[PDB]
């Protein structure tokens, strides 16, 4: 159905259990998938890894029946955090079409990064089109749990607010952006507009004003 | 040494025949196996079907009804076609080069061996959406530099207004500038359209004569828009 | 042979006869057994007496044995025509092979006379073709022993090419003999007749063939 | 020839040898003629009936040797003459050219008759005269 | 010079007669004492030292086909079996009908072990349970919901052999009672029936294992030098051919399925044992025979078959004319009764005496049952309780059983069929050398010895 | 009550070797010794030796201890008390005085003081030692001759001439005519060749109902002669 979460400390080795365990001799594949990217398999035969895969990953061969197919990851770092699928191929079951239940690996006690908030006023050409939108961009924050509150003068906006759910980038930090749709007359009315981004206990505020 | 390239419409009306193409440059199609894997949001990966090197199909029993897979001999490309699609069929489509193994737990003559497959090579993956709604081309509004941080670091960028076709590509100076680029993910507004932003961090000394131009290409709208950004 | 028997002996019909068997003390009788055999010439013998006196199985009680410290004896009682043959004794121990004797030929007297049958054959025409000529005089069924044969060419004796066989005993306890006269066809054709003269001690028989017929 | 207690010919050690040869060692087939001396299953009734058959056949011979004046002895001579109608061979032919086997096969015709003659003409007559002679 | 009768006690005189022989089996003493059916230790232990007495100058005629020792051993096995089934559980209330599903298995391109579910009245008579079990296909036949019943329920009753008794053969010795003795042949190439040159006598026969088997024989006595082909009538096709091996060829049979044992209460104090859910890979029981060793053994058998037969000779064909129990090589190992397909074992074609690159180990598949009517014994069947864990065994094959085709009135050369015409022939394969006789120790004889005059 | 049958007569050259066989039947071949006894004209009957088929032991006379090699075969069982066997005797360095008749003989008793004493004897094997070569005979017909005019009997036969190997065999009508046959011994010519005659006495009236054929076999030369005796006789006494 859905994904199974897993939490591991940084640098400490880890193991990932496999659902629907085999009933006989089995050949399991372990796929490492990151959202939006191409899935990479680490272990095609339970003990064999293709060229390029690092030696930190390893799988449990089935020399004697009864062993459980787990995926061991030594030296857990930022890059290992992804979704892991366990393909199953036993002798008792028929054609195994589906992949195993996804396993959400999360690396713990990873240092938190302060977000880099960037607020942009609506362009002059956008005002000519009789529209106005405020772009508040958040970058390079690790704990993906930011709450974006908007402020017109000392008043919260609360309306026309659209915000993305945080998404990881290449730096393994998350990235989120908030959009505030306004009318060009309301933008010209107030003195200044503020974007408040609360990250963990902290809160950063950027303010922009019309020319 | 094998490269896969997925190409397709990326947007199909419901209850219509989706099509796609998987271009291979590494070797011949008649030597290895191929398969198709889609990625729907909120759900895990799904294996829909595979084709052999002697051209023999085999489909997932749940999609068995509406899927047909073929491979071309002249062109190293394998085509996928799905009939009566719905907006659940909307997903990131991966073609992968599969190869075969033989697991034997006993004597070969009395059966006792089962075939297992695994895809060692994957393509980049193409996105396909399914919705009755029409195509909406994006309009580009430049984000002027605030003139931002000490030490000379300043930021500008380009705003891409609301569009429904989800995949959008953004470059800068036709791919001449790569440092400081950070294209953020699009937001699905209540309007039913997506909107993204692309910023570039550059020093203030070169912020005057930069001649920075962002290039916003877009495929479903068939429109390529270039916008100049100046203070 | 060092084991000496009587060279000959004779007895009357229905009477008894004794044969001797003696030699040196190296073949002495005290420490060795004596066995007797009936050995007709030209046939296989038959054991009549083994380990001295005891007789072989099937032997009639007419035969009896006796062994003294210096010699052994074999007494044949109630003589029959078939008892007229040759006999040998044997000296042996348990692990030493047999030593045969010199031999003894028994003659039964008080016998009935049998008239001789004489038959003379001329040489065949196929034999005269190859330049050879042989006369065959066959004699059979004479109980009296030792026959004499004489050949004659035109009532005159012949001496070249005469071959006479020894007397042989017939299955009917009678006797038989034969004689052959080898000649050249000139001698055969230049004579009026040839004759085979068989002479016994009681009567002489003559048979004559003629080349003319 | 003669073994002085180490011949180990054994049970039926000389059944292919001459009658005079095997006759010298007849205590071997005498002790070993009753060797069975040294739970409802089939092996119980098959064994208990095999034991009682062995004891019953042994007691048949000693029964006959008892009505023959021979109970104690293995070899025992008699007083009934040997009619030549039974066999016509010599004492050198029987005991030095025949085995007990082919010999018994020649006199098997007349055995039951000899077994009668043996017990009436002797031992029965002897005990009657042994009673009369010792009376005075 | 006068002859008088002299009676002798102890004469070497024997006669051929029949007696009720008994058993001899060495002592097996252990704390984990498991009683044995085929050779119960109720019979007297064998002597610590065998005593064989050679009989010089003896020429005795042996006939293995007229031997009464076979007819008795065959009757001893039958009665020994029933005594072990009487005190064990009989499956009479288990004739209730069964709804059965085929075993879970991926079809590579059917299933025989199967699965079934049925009712069972508990130890209490009014309560009713419902459980599952796994019964091989040959043991059950359908009546129409794919309802099923046991193969024997319309025929006769069935009794489950106790799990304490073991189905392994241990050497048995046949002793003749006192006053008798057994005569044994020793000729290296002793024709079936005829005169044995150099004979001996023994009280108890050698260690013979009572192995119930079909077609090829196992754990027998190996004759020396060249092999031998003993037949009652080599000219009559209806007469069974018994064959003997000189070198021991080995057979390797296993049942790879790692089954389990479920104890069901079908009655008060009566625990019916049955196969639990299978564990591990699904597999079939096979038997392995090195072809390099069977090729030489086959090449020697045709030579002795080319001696009893003309110079123009060919080879054999297999297994037609009876029930599927006769068709397969049936035996026992560990406890389960196998029934192997002997098609690949006799596959060849020789002329004046098969594949050159054929695989190393000949491998035959063996269907397993659990309801058996052996020795053609109609009536109360026997249920072999399932064996825990994996089964592995290895035996030596020492003999075969063939049968001529039977040409109608003319012969296109000649073919042979492996056939077990009778269960008794498994005892003739080891009771050919033995024969029973009775001792007649009474011998009248004439001597010059007249007992003392009556005085 | 058994029969001993020895091998046929052989002709060897002096200095060569010869091996004689003696096949037995009708008794346990392992129970009795096999004696070998020869008889020549110069020394009379001479005992050579005996051999045991059961133990393999042999005793040879010192006169033959250096030239006789005796061997036996293994008995072939027939019944429980009878069998068939074969004994061999090999003599080397043949001389002219060795020419004579050779016998094999069954033993007497199984035990006792005379266990080997020759008791049952074979038919004897004729051995001739000569440097001359084999010569076949020439058969001539003997015309019928009168035997009794009043009795009505006649005599006819066949003549054998100039055959070197001594053995002689004559039969009549392929063995169907055995009554009245009278075969005469051979003559020793001064040349070394032998010759004899055979005559049969038949009624004179038997001329149109019976066929008379004399069959002469000379096996050393491997020659068979079947001569038809012409029944027309020259005797005036028989013509009457
Ligand atoms: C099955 O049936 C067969 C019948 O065929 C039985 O064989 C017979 O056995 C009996 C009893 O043993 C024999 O009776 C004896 O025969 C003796 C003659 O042979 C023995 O001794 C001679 C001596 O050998 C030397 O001198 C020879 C001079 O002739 C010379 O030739 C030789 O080379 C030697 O230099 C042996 O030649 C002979 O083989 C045999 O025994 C010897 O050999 C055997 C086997 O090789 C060996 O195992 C022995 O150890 C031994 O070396 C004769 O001497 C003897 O008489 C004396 O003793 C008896 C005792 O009974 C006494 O009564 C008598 O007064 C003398 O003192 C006695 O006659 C019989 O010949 C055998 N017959 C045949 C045909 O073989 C066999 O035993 C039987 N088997 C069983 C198990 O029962
Ligand atoms: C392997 O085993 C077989 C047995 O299956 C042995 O077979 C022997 O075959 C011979 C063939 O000749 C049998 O001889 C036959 O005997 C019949 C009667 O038996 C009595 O007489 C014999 C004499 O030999 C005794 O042995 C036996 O105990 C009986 O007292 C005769 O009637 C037969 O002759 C008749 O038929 C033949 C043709 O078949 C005619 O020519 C005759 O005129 C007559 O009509 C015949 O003689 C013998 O009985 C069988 N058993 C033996 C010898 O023990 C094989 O010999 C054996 N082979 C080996 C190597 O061991
Ligand atoms: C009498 O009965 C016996 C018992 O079965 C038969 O013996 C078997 O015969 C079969 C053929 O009928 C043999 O099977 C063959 O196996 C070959 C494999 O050997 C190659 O590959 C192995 C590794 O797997 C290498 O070690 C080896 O060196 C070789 O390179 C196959 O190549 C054969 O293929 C044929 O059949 C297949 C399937 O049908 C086809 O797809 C192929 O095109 C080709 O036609 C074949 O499968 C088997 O090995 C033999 N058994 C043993 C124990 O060796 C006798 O053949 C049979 N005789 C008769 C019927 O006359
Ligand atoms: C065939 O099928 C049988 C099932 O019938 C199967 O036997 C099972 O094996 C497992 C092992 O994987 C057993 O589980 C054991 O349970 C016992 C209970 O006491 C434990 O003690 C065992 O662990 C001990 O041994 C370890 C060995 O290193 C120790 O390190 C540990 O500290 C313990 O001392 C273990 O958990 C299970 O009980 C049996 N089931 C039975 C016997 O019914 C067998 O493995 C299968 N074999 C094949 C080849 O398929
Ligand atoms: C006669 O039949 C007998 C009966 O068995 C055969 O005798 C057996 O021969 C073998 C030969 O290898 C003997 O084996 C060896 O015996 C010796 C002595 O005991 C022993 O030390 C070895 O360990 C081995 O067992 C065997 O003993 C013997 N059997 C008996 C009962 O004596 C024999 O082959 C046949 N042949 C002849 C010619 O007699
Ligand atoms: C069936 O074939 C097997 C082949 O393995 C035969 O096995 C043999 O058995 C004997 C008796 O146990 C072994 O002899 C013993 O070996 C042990 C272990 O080394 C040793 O300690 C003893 O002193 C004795 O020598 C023999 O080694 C073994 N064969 C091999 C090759 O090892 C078995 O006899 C055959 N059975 C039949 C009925 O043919
Ligand atoms: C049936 O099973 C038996 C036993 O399980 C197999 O017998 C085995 O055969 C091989 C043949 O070489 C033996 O190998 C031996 O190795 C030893 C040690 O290195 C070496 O000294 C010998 O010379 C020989 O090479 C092996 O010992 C033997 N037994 C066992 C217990 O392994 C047989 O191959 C099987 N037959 C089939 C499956 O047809
Ligand atoms: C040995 O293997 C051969 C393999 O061919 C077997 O030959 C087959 O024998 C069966 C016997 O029923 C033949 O069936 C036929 O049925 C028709 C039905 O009308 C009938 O008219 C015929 O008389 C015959 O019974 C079958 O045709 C024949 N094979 C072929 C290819 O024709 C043979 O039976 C095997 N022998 C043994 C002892 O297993
Ligand atoms: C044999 O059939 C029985 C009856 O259908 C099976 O028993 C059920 O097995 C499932 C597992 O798939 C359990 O969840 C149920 O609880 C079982 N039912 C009962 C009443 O116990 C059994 O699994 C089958 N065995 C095999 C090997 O397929
Ligand atoms: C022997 O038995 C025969 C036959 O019964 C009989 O006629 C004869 O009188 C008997 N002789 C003696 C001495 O018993
Ligand atoms: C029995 O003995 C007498 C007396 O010598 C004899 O005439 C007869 O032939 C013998 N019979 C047998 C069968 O031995
Ligand atoms: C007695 O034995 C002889 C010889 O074997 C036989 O002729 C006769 O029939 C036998 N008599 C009886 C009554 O058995
Ligand atoms: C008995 O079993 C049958 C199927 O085997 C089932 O349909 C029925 O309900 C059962 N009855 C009970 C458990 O009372
Ligand atoms: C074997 O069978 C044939 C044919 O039926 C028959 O002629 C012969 O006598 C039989 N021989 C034996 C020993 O059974
Ligand atoms: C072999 O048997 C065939 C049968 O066709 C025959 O032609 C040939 O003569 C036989 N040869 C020998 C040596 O037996
Ligand atoms: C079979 O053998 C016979 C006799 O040896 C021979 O004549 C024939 O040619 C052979 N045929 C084949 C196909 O081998
Ligand atoms: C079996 O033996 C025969 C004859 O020795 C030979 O021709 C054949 O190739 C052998 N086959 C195998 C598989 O060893």
């Amino acid at each position: 159905s859905y994904v199974s979460p897993l939490s591991v400390a940084l640098g400490e080795t880890a193991r990932i259990s496999c659902g629907r365990q085999a009933l006989g001799s089995r050949a399991v594949q372990w796929y490492q998938h990151k959202p939006g990217q191409a899935p990479i398999l680490l272990i095609y035969n339970n003990q064999d890894r293709p060229s390029g895969i690092p030696e930190r990953f390893s799988g449990t061969p089935d020399i004697n029946f009864g062993t459980t197919a787990t995926l061991t990851i030594s030296g857990v770092e930022v890059g290992d955090e992804a979704d892991y699928y366990c393909h199953m191929w036993d002798s008792r079951s028929g054609f195994s079409w589906s992949f195993g239940g996804a396993t959400r690996l999360t690396v713990l006690s990873q240092p938190k990064a302060a977000p880099s908030v960037t607020l942009f006023p609506p362009s002059s050409e956008e005002l000519q089109a009789n529209k106005a939108t405020l772009v508040c961009l958040i970058s390079d924050f690790y704990p993906g749990a930011v709450t974006v509150a908007w402020k017109a003068d000392s008043s919260p906006v609360k309306a026309g607010v659209e915000t993305t759910t945080p998404s990881k980038q290449s730096n393994n930090k998350y990235a989120a952006s908030s959009y505030l749709s306004l009318t060009p007359e309301q933008w010209k009315s107030h003195k200044s507009y503020s974007c408040q981004v609360t990250h963990e206990g902290s809160t950063v505020e950027k303010t922009v004003a019309p020319t | 040494q094998v490269q896969l390239q997925e190409s397709g419409p990326g947007l199909v009306r419901p209850s219509e025949t989706l099509s796609v193409t998987c271009i291979v440059s590494g070797g011949s199609i008649s030597n290895y196996y191929w398969t198709w894997i889609r990625q729907s949001p909120g759900k895990g990966l799904e294996w829909i079907g595979y084709i052999s090197d002697r051209e023999t199909t085999t489909y997932n029993p749940s999609l068995n009804s509406r899927a047909v897979i073929s491979r071309d001999t002249s062109k190293n490309q394998l085509s996928l076609q799905l009939r009566s699609v719905t907006t659940a069929d909307t997903a990131i489509y991966f073609c992968a080069t599969a190869r075969r193994g033989q697991r034997i737990y006993g004597v070969v003559s009395f059966g006792e061996f089962f075939y297992y497959y695994y895809m060692d090579v994957w393509g980049k993956g193409t996105a396909v959406t399914v919705s009755s709604a029409s195509t909406k081309g994006p309009s580009v509004f430049p984000l002027a530099p605030s003139s931002s941080t000490s030490g000379g670091t300043a930021a500008l960028g380009c705003l891409v207004k609301d569009y429904f076709p989800e995949p959008v590509t953004v470059s800068w100076n036709s791919g001449a500038l790569t440092s400081g680029v950070h294209t953020f993910p699009a937001v699905l507004q209540s309007s039913g359209l997506y909107s993204l932003s692309s910023v570039v961090t550059v020093p203030s000394s070169s912020l005057g004569t930069q001649t920075y131009i962002c290039n916003v290409n877009h495929k479903p709208s068939n429109t390529k828009v270039d916008k100049k950004v100046e203070p | 042979s060092v084991l000496t028997q009587s060279a000959s002996v004779s007895g009357s019909l229905g009477q008894s006869v004794t044969i001797s068997c003696t030699g040196p003390n190296s073949v002495c009788c005290s420490h060795k057994s004596i066995s007797w055999y009936q050995w007709p010439p030209g046939r296989a013998p038959t054991l009549i007496i083994y380990e001295d006196n005891e007789r072989a199985p099937g032997i009639s009680p007419r035969f009896s044995g006796y062994k003294s410290y210096w010699s052994a004896y074999l007494t044949i009682s109630d003589l029959r025509p078939e008892d007229e043959t040759t006999y040998y004794c044997c000296s042996y121990t348990h692990n030493s092979g047999c030593v045969f004797g010199t031999g003894t030929k028994v003659s039964v007297l008080g016998q009935s006379k049998a008239n001789p049958s004489v038959t003379l054959f001329p040489p065949s025409s196929e034999e005269l073709q190859a330049n050879k000529a042989t006369l065959v005089c066959l004699i059979s069924d004479f109980y009296p022993g030792a026959v004499t044969v004489a050949w004659k060419a035109d009532s005159s004796p012949v001496k070249a090419g005469v071959e006479t066989t020894t007397p042989s005993k017939q299955s009917n306890n009678k006797y038989a003999a034969s004689s052959y006269l080898s000649l050249t066809p000139e001698q055969w054709k230049s004579h009026r007749s040839y004759s085979c003269q068989v002479t016994h001690e009681g009567s002489t028989v003559e048979k004559t063939v003629a080349p003319t017929e | 020839a003669v073994g002085l207690g180490a011949f180990i010919l054994g049970f039926l050690g000389a059944a292919g040898s001459t009658m005079g040869a095997a006759s010298m060692a007849l205590t071997v087939q005498a002790r070993l003629l009753l060797s069975g001396i040294v739970q409802l299953t089939v092996w119980g009734i098959k064994q208990l009936q095999a034991r009682v058959l062995a004891v019953e056949r042994y007691l048949r011979d000693q029964q006959l040797l008892g009505i023959w004046g021979c109970s104690g002895k293995i070899i025992c001579c008699t007083n009934v003459p040997w009619n030549d109608s039974w066999s016509n061979k010599t004492i050198n032919e029987i005991w030095d050219n025949m085995t007990w086997m082919q010999w018994e096969k020649e006199i098997d015709n007349y055995t039951q008759h000899i077994y009668t003659l043996l017990e009436v003409s002797q031992i029965q007559q002897e005990k009657n005269e042994q009673e009369l002679l010792e009376l005075d | 010079a006068k002859k008088w009768v002299t009676v002798y006690y102890g004469v070497p005189v024997w006669k051929e007669a029949t007696t009720t022989l008994f058993c001899a089996s060495d002592a097996k003493a252990y704390d984990t004492e498991v009683h044995n059916v085929w050779a119960t230790h109720a019979c007297v232990p064998t002597d610590p030292n065998p005593q064989e007495i050679v009989l010089g100058n003896v020429t005795e005629n042996f006939n293995m086909w007229k031997n009464n020792m076979v007819e008795q051993m065959h009757e001893d096995i039958i009665s020994l079996w029933d005594q072990s089934l009487k005190p064990c559980v009989k499956l009479t209330p288990l004739c209730v009908t069964l709804n059965c599903n085929n075993v879970n298995t991926n079809n590579t391109n059917t299933g025989e072990m199967k699965n079934c579910s049925f009712n069972v009245t508990t130890s209490i008579r009014d309560k009713i349970k419902k459980e599952y079990a796994l019964f091989y296909k040959l043991d059950v036949v359908p009546l129409e919901i794919t309802n099923y019943r046991l193969i024997n329920c319309n025929t006769s009753v069935i009794t489950q052999a106790c799990p304490k008794v073991s189905f392994e053969p241990i050497p048995i010795h046949y002793c003749a009672p006192a006053g008798f003795a057994i005569l044994k042949c020793n000729s290296k190439t002793f024709n079936g029936s005829g005169p044995c040159t150099n004979v001996s006598t023994v009280q108890c026969t050698h260690g013979i294992r009572p192995v119930v088997s079909t077609q090829l024989l196992l754990n027998g006595s190996l004759a020396e030098e060249e092999i031998v082909i003993r037949s009652e009538n080599i000219t009559d096709n209806a007469k069974t051919i018994i064959v003997q091996l000189n070198e021991a060829v080995e057979i390797n049979c296993t049942r790879p399925n790692n089954n389990t044992r479920k104890s069901i209460h079908i009655g008060p104090g009566r625990a019916f044992y049955a196969t639990g859910d299978i564990i591990g890979n699904i597999r079939q029981a096979h038997c392995n025979i090195s072809k390099a060793r069977w090729n030489e053994t086959l090449g020697q058998i045709v030579a002795k078959l080319e001696e009893q037969f003309p110079n123009k000779t060919i080879i054999f064909n297999h297994s037609s004319g009876g029930d599927p129990e006769i068709v397969t090589h049936s035996f026992n190992c560990g406890g389960e009764f196998f029934y192997c397909n002997t098609t690949p074992l006799f596959n060849s074609t020789w002329n004046n005496t098969y594949p050159t690159g054929g695989e190393q180990n000949i491998t035959l598949q063996c269907r397993i049952k659990q309801i058996i009517n052996m020795w053609q014994g109609v009536g109360k069947a026997m249920y072999a309780p399932p064996i825990r864990g994996q089964i592995r065994c290895s035996s030596n094959i020492t003999g075969l059983l063939l049968t001529r085709d039977g040409g109608r009135d003319q012969n296109g050369t000649e073919t042979f069929r492996p056939g077990g015409g009778n269960m008794r022939d498994n005892w003739r394969s080891e009771l050919y050398k033995y024969k029973v006789v009775k001792i007649e120790p009474l011998g009248i004889a004439p001597t010059a010895c007249k007992r003392r005059v009556v005085q | 009550e058994g029969q001993l049958v020895q091998s046929g007569a052989e002709l060897k050259k002096p200095g060569a070797s010869v091996k004689i066989s003696c096949k037995t039947s009708g008794y346990r071949f392992n129970f009795y010794h096999i004696n070998w006894i020869r008889q020549t004209a110069g020394r009379g009957p001479e005992w050579m030796g005996w051999i045991s088929p059961y133990s393999g032991d042999k005793n040879l006379a010192p006169a033959f201890q250096d030239r006789v090699i005796m061997t036996t075969d293994t008995e072939v069982p027939v019944t429980s008390f009878t069998s068939t066997g074969a004994a061999y005797m090999e003599i080397r360095n043949l001389k002219f005085d060795d020419t004579g008749t050779y016998f094999c003989a069954k033993g007497l008793l199984r035990d006792g003081s005379s266990t080997w004493l020759p008791y049952l004897w074979g038919q004897g094997t004729l051995l001739t030692v000569s440097s001359a070569s084999t010569k076949g005979p020439s058969v001539f017909p003997l015309a019928p001759s009168s035997k009794s005019t009043s009795g009505g009997t006649a005599a006819l036969g066949c003549l054998v001439k100039d055959y070197f190997p001594e053995p002689v065999t004559v039969s009549w009508n392929s063995g169907a005519l055995t009554s009245g046959v009278h075969t005469f011994p051979a003559v020793l010519q001064s040349s070394g060749l032998y010759s004899l005659s055979s005559v049969v006495t038949v009624p004179s009236s038997s001329l149109g109902t019976q066929t008379y054929i004399c069959n002469v076999n000379h096996k050393p030369s491997n020659t068979k002669v079947d001569k038809r005796v012409e029944p027309k006789s020259c005797d005036k006494g028989l013509e009457v």
